[PDB]
Parts: structure tokens; C-alpha cells; sequence
């Protein structure tokens, strides 16, 4: 049965057992590439440090 | 160096021998970047923007 | 005997047979890396050419 489930994205994430687009995140102080498959939860996020794009970046990549 | 991707299968010689690849392999994003280095015209033409990428799969490793 | 020798750094260089911080220098038109050990004097200096630090230098070194 094809059901169109509505609701908040943090609700659709827990319904679908995935992470969708605007759901809440589980930032837990260690890098998710260190976790094995069984301890990765859908929602395990990571806020990386920034990087300033410069003209030298464009030159070196081109 | 430029991308910042210092993954062990690319920058380590020991762990790449212990990995699934057998030795150090080229980055997949460098295959993707050098490809666009090969097929893109440098001159001004009808092509405007890159707009996205549809469906990428890496099949065999590049050494 | 421990002796605190006061004076100018160009005098402390000649006393200590070393170079100090503000002693006089012996710039002699050839490179001190070309000299052997016996013809290096403490005070043999070299004023190098310049290099302008840019954002591209930071990017390429990082
Ligand atoms: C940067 C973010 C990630 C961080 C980690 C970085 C790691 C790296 O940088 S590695 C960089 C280089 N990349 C690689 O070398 C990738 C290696 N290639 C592979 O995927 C290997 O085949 C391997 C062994 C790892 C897994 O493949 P394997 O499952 O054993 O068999 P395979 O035949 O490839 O099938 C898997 C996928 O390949 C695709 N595929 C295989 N053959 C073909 C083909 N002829 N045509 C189209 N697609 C194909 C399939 O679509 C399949 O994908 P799907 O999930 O849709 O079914």
C-alpha cells in the first residue's frame, strides 16, 4: 500500500528509519567515519570546519 | 594536497596494502575532475553552467 | 669562575668568540654556505633577498 506520510521532517526521519532533509541531528563528539556499521545511526551528523575559497584555489584546481 | 582528502587508501603505503585495493589508488574525485579536464572546451561557447551530476558509480579502482 | 660580562653585543661577540644578537657583521660578497669550516667566522652574515607573502602562499602551504 502506497501511503503519503506527512509531518515534520524530524518525524518522517523516525518513521522511515532514515534521515531526510530537515530532521534533527545526533552530533556526538566523535567522527562518524570512526563508527562501524552497527553503531551508525541514520541522523549521525558532522559539522566540518570551514574553508575560504580564494582565487588561488580556482587557479590550482583548474 | 589541494582537495585536503588525506584518506589512508591514497596517502598511506602500509594501510593501502592492508586495504581491499592492494595498493594506493587514485581518488575517485580526481578521476571525476581529470575527466572534466579532458572533455571541457576552454573557449566561450553555448555551454553555460555545470548544474549538477546525475548518477556516479566507481567500478574498478584507478592506480 | 662564573662572570657576568657586561658590554655592547659587538664586544660580547669578540669576548665569547661567538655572535650575539646585535654585533657587527662580516658581509663579504660570497655565500657563507660556500665557506668551509675553517674559514667560517662567528659573525659571517648574509642578508637574503625578499619574498612577498601572499594568500596563494598560505593556500599552497596549507
Ligand atoms: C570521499 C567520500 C568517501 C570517503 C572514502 C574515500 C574512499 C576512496 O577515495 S576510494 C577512491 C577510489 N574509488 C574506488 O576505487 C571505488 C572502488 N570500486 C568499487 O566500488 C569496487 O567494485 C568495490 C570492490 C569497492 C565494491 O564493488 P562490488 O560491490 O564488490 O562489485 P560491483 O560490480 O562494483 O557492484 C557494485 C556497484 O558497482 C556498479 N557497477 C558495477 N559494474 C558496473 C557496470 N559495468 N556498469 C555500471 N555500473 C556498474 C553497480 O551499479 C553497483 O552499484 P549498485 O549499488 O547500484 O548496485
Amino acid at each position: 500500500q502506497r501511503t503519503a506520510v506527512q509531518g515534520s521532517p524530524t518525524m518522517l526521519a523516525a518513521i522511515s528509519k532514515q534521515w531526510v532533509r530537515g530532521a534533527k541531528v545526533e552530533e556526538d563528539r566523535i567522527h562518524p567515519f570512526r563508527k562501524y556499521f552497527e553503531e551508525l545511526q541514520p541522523g549521525d551528523s558532522l559539522l566540518t570546519p570551514r574553508r575560504t575559497m580564494t582565487e588561488a584555489d580556482i587557479v590550482n584546481f583548474a | 594536497c589541494l582537495s585536503g582528502d588525506h584518506f589512508y587508501a591514497h596517502m598511506d603505503k602500509i594501510a593501502a596494502a592492508e586495504s581491499i585495493f592492494g595498493e594506493r589508488v587514485v581518488h575517485g574525485y580526481f578521476v571525476l575532475s581529470a575527466a572534466a579536464g579532458l572533455f571541457v572546451d576552454a573557449g566561450v561557447g553555448p555551454v553555460i553552467a555545470n548544474y549538477g551530476l546525475e548518477s556516479l558509480r566507481f567500478i574498478e579502482p584507478v592506480k
